């Protein structure tokens, strides 16, 4: 069956599922109660929007996902909310107290508490799957849960279900929006604990999400609502080749294999176009060739870098809505000429492509206008590097001096933990430039 | 041929096998140096306890062996 | 979910603890009956925090009420909101403590501690997740000084895991004349940089130059210098009390800015202050970090920041805020410490204080407050130089030793900030 299991992890995650599984009922025609009208296959089925819901045999369409928060509020929110009856009470888990933006707490003190009961409920949703493909898992970096709970469910998944596919989508900190001070210490350790257990992880940071939304969308100042909904457009376009069925699509497996050429070299980075507003896309339309510029264009990267200064190890560009292959090859033909985007030496053929005709979905709300042909490319680019450069300087400042590690050592942790997650951040910074070297 | 299509297999499952291990076996001792460390930080604040409460007890003594007119 | 318990103990902290509750519940909608007659929503989505839910739609405030000197538990009973707190709460004694510090930490109020750790106790039974006390208590006095960080420590022995948090009031000439508050700031000084997680430096001599210079106040009272301290503890507390983007919590506050255990005491600030006779937010910024906006009597420009928390409170322009503090920082960017990178955070609460469109509170973690350290360990060497009134606390079982620590450990406490004032990111 080919299902996919959502586990979304702390305020980020769940508010960002929130966004996702939203998009996902809009785009299959779900009904916030669950019917699907359109679905005649009552209680199960085959079809490819099985793979993300599951049937019952009162026709309502369950998403196959996991809510785990440390603290009640926010998942209170979906208990209440319009979703209300979408997911049944045993997906929605809370805890009592949170992890008070302490990874320590998150992964060792409070987490441990709550994580066995995350795991049945997870178990649950695993035996009624026949094909269980992989595992989706949504956090902040810089949240206690997202990041100290995370890892824990991370490492705990992986002797559960040992090599099977775990792909992340993971906040990466920023001062525009709502960050903490600890955050780049919680954000090293999660990295760090997680790099041998997740296969293919997309970073986004919050900075460049806050700065399309400012300036794609002339949003002066961007919410949560509007960032989530951005990203539910890569998650949509990500998984739309597992939710939707069609002869050139892109599996999580042949997803994964062409994205990622070294075990830990599986950060790629997102983009997405077209992101415009429903003032500008009036009398204007975008070409296939068009968006496939934008993928490359460094002011539209879901993660602050640039591209034009690393190397591209391999291009995935996943079209959906009336995009027909003569212009998909075209658009591709012209980018291998331009000599402004270089590939790695060992990467004779670098792009694997795919087209979904379902058409992009907007939510009746949210600020992108109702475009026919988009475009999410995920590149695996060494520029991707300058993120965790940025990030490990601003652990440096503050562990130099041991500043708020104090806290840390409280829960339980030694400082031996947070040298050796930071020497692992070192290995990454030279991994990136070693493969970005040209071969003898 | 045969012989060493089966060696793959047998492999793969070999790699998926130890993949486990490695994870159940450093995932049990970091929760162990970490119940160690949290119980050291809670024996020192019963040491501090056991301290403060037997100086407030020096003390209201000396009061009392102050008050022997 | 997250219940804080408060604690009040001895005269200042009664009387600026009531006048918290007498300006909270105001913003709450809550009559000193207990009824809520509010209009918007928001004012209860976390009445839990404070207040616990009682039969008829009541609300009642979860504060225990202290003091050695059973009078002033008479003066509670009698104030405008005397009658909403829970009678079973009043815990008092019977003989004072004459500004002994010995007393109500050693032997007086050590006889009456125990009573009231039963109503903390009783408290903490019907909270859903406890998540820490504050206290509210002067450091000058007997009582509230040396019985309030007794029960702190013995709050701290029976709830470690939970957060300790106190509004302390320590003593200026300016303000009081007795003559041994020194020794009782000194002695609890010690005790609060070892048992409580933050603490909020409410310093009277800030309280009187604020009132005298700027309101123009040629003779203050505690009335004057108290409306200053409910000012600033109902901004402080706002994101505690009112839901928003933030969704915080006490420890969330302290692992965000404490950098290291005993470097918690802050310096809090209030704007606007201004005489009866006579705003933008770049007004706001500017005055929130002038050093005569500063409910501690320290100047910020004579050391570094190593955390600032900023609470806007009205309806503003959210860009138009974000916009300022960037223009504060990077124009006072050498009073902030370079190696604790985006060490300044901003929330925004939509409910203003009663009787302004716009409030800034200020929460700063400054090496600064060495300053009032320095000031209390000179009168504190003054007097301990010669032995005057040593006698006071001999008497009650103390030993000369114990004032040397508590001395030597505020002296230390004084280098610690000085040292991460000098540090350097390389
Ligand atoms: N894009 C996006 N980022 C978010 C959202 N909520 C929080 N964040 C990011 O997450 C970080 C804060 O961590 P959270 O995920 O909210 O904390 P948590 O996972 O609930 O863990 P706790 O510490 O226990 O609260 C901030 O740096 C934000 O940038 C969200 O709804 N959307
Ligand atoms: N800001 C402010 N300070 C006060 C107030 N009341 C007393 N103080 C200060 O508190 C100090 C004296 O401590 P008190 O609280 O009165 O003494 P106590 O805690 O009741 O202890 P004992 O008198 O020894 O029983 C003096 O330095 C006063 O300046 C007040 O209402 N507001
Ligand atoms: C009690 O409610 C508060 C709780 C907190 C903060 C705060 O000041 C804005 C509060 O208002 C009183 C806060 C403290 C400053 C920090 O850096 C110094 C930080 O990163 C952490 C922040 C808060 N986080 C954010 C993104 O603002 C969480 C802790
Ligand atoms: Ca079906
Ligand atoms: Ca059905
Ligand atoms: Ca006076
Ligand atoms: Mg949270
Ligand atoms: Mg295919
Ligand atoms: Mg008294």
């Amino acid at each position: 069956m080919r299902e996919c299991i959502s586990i979304h992890v702390g305020q980020a995650g769940v508010q960002i599922g929130n966004a996702c599984w939203e998009l996902y009922c809009l785009e299959h025609g779900i009904q916030p109660d669950g019917q699907m009208p359109s679905d005649k296959t009552i209680g199960g089925g085959d079809d490819s929007f099985n793979t993300f819901f599951s049937e019952t045999g009162a026709g309502k369409h369950v998403p196959r996902a996991v809510f785990v928060d440390l603290e009640p509020t926010v998942i209170d929110e979906v208990r209440t909310g319009t979703y209300r009856q979408l997911f049944h009470p045993e997906q929605l888990i809370t805890g009592k107290e949170d992890a008070a933006n302490n990874y320590a707490r998150g992964h060792y003190t409070i987490g441990k508490e709550i994580i066995d009961l995350v795991l049945d409920r997870i178990r649950k949703l695993a035996d009624q799957c026949t094909g269980l493909q992989g595992f989706l898992v949504f956090h902040s970096f810089g949240g206690g849960t997202g990041s100290g709970f995370t890892s824990l469910l991370m490492e705990r998944l992986s002797v559960d279900y040992g090599k099977k596919s775990k792909l992340e989508f993971s906040i990466y900190p920023a001062p525009q929006v709502s960050t903490a001070v600890v955050e780049p210490y919680n954000s090293i350790l999660t990295t760090h604990t997680t790099l041998e257990h997740s296969d293919c992880a997309f970073m986004v940071d919050n900075e460049a999400i806050y700065d399309i939304c400012r300036r794609n969308l002339d949003i002066e100042r961007p919410t949560y609502t509007n960032l989530n909904r951005l990203i539910s457009q890569i998650v949509s376009s990500i998984t739309a080749s597992l939710r939707f069925d069609g002869a050139l699509n892109v599996d999580l497996t042949e997803f994964q294999t062409n994205l990622v050429p070294y075990p830990r070299i599986h950060f790629p980075l997102a983009t997405y176009a077209p992101v415009i507003s429903a003032e500008k896309a009036y009398h204007e339309q975008l070409s296939v060739a068009e968006i496939t510029n934008a993928c490359f264009e460094p002011a539209n990267q879901m993660v602050k870098c640039d591209p034009r200064h690393g190397k591209y190890m391999a291009c995935c560009l996943l079209y959906r809505g009336d995009v027909v292959p003569k212009d998909v090859n075209a658009a591709i033909a012209t980018i291998k000429t331009k000599r402004s985007i270089q590939f790695v030496d060992w990467c004779p053929t670098g792009f694997k492509v795919g087209i979904n005709y379902q058409p992009p979905t907007v939510v009746p709300g949210g600020d992108l206008a109702k475009v026919q042909r988009a475009v999410c490319m995920l590149s695996n680019t060494t520029a991707i590097a300058e993120a965790w450069a940025r990030l490990d300087h601003k652990f440096d400042l503050m562990y130099a001096k041991r500043a708020f590690v104090h806290w840390y050592v409280g829960e339980g942790m030694e400082e031996g933990e947070f040298s050796e997650a930071r020497e692992d951040m070192a290995a990454l910074e030279k991994d990136y430039e070693e493969v970005g070297v040209d071969s003898v | 041929k045969r012989e060493h299509e089966r060696e793959v297999i047998q492999k793969a499952i070999e790699e998926n096998n130890n993949f486990i291990k490695m994870a159940k076996e450093k995932l049990a001792q970091k929760m162990e140096s970490n119940k160690e460390n949290r119980e050291a930080h809670l024996a020192a604040m019963l040491e501090r306890l056991q301290e403060k409460d037997k100086h407030a007890e020096e003390v209201r003594k000396n009061k009392e062996l102050k008050e022997e007119a | 979910m997250r219940e804080i318990v408060h604690i009040q103990a001895g005269q200042c902290g009664n009387q600026i603890g009531a006048k918290f509750w007498e300006v909270i519940s105001d913003e709450h909608g809550i009559d000193p009956t207990g009824s809520y007659h509010g209009d918007s929503d928001l004012q209860l989505e976390r009445i839990n925090v404070y207040y616990n839910e009682a039969t008829g739609n009541k609300y009642v405030p979860r504060a225990i009420l202290v003091d050695l000197e059973p009078g002033t538990m008479d003066s509670v009973r009698s104030g405008p909101f005397g009658q909403i707190f829970r009678p079973d709460n009043f815990v008092f004694g019977q003989s004072g403590a004459g500004n002994n510090w010995a007393k109500g930490h050693y032997t007086e109020g050590a006889e009456l501690v125990d009573s009231v750790l039963d109503v903390v106790r009783k408290e903490s039974e019907s909270c859903d997740c406890l998540q820490g006390f504050q206290l509210t208590h002067s450091l000058g006095g007997g009582t509230g000084s040396g019985m309030g960080t007794l029960l702190i420590s013995k709050i701290r022995e029976e709830y470690p895991d939970r957060i300790m948090n106190t509004f302390s009031v320590m003593p200026s000439p300016k303000v009081s004349d007795t003559v041994v508050e020194p020794y009782n700031a000194t002695l609890s000084v010690h005790q609060l940089v070892e048992n409580t997680d933050e603490t909020y430096c409410i310093d009277n001599e800030a309280l009187y130059d604020i009132c005298f210079r700027t309101l123009k106040l040629t003779t203050p009272t505690y009335g004057d210098l108290n409306h200053l301290v409910s000012a600033t503890m109902s901004g402080v507390t706002t994101c505690l009390r009112f839901p928003g983007q933030l969704n915080a919590d006490l420890r969330k506050l302290a692992v965000n800015m404490v950098p290291f255990p005993r470097l918690h005491f802050f310096m809090p600030g209030f704007a606007p202050l201004t005489s009866r006779g006579s705003l933008t937010v770049p007004e706001l910024t500017q005055q929130m970090f002038d050093s005569k906006n500063m409910m501690a009597a320290c100047d910020p420009r004579h050391g570094r920041y190593l955390t600032v928390a900023a609470i806007f409170r009205g309806r503003m322009s959210m860009k138009e805020v974000d916009e300022q503090m960037l223009n504060v920082q990077n124009k006072n960017s050498s009073y902030f410490v370079e190696w604790i990178p985006n060490n300044v955070k901003t929330a925004v609460c939509d409910i203003p204080p009663r009787g302004l469109k716009m409030s800034a509170t200020f929460i700063g973690n400054s090496t600064a407050i060495q300053e009032l350290f320095k000031r209390i360990s000179e009168q504190f060497t003054a007097m301990f130089r010669r032995k005057a009134f040593l006698h006071w606390y001999t008497g009650e079982g103390m030993d000369e030793m114990e004032f040397t620590e508590a001395e030597s450990n505020m002296n230390d406490l004084v280098s610690e900030y000085q040292q991460y004032q000098d540090a350097t990111a390389d």
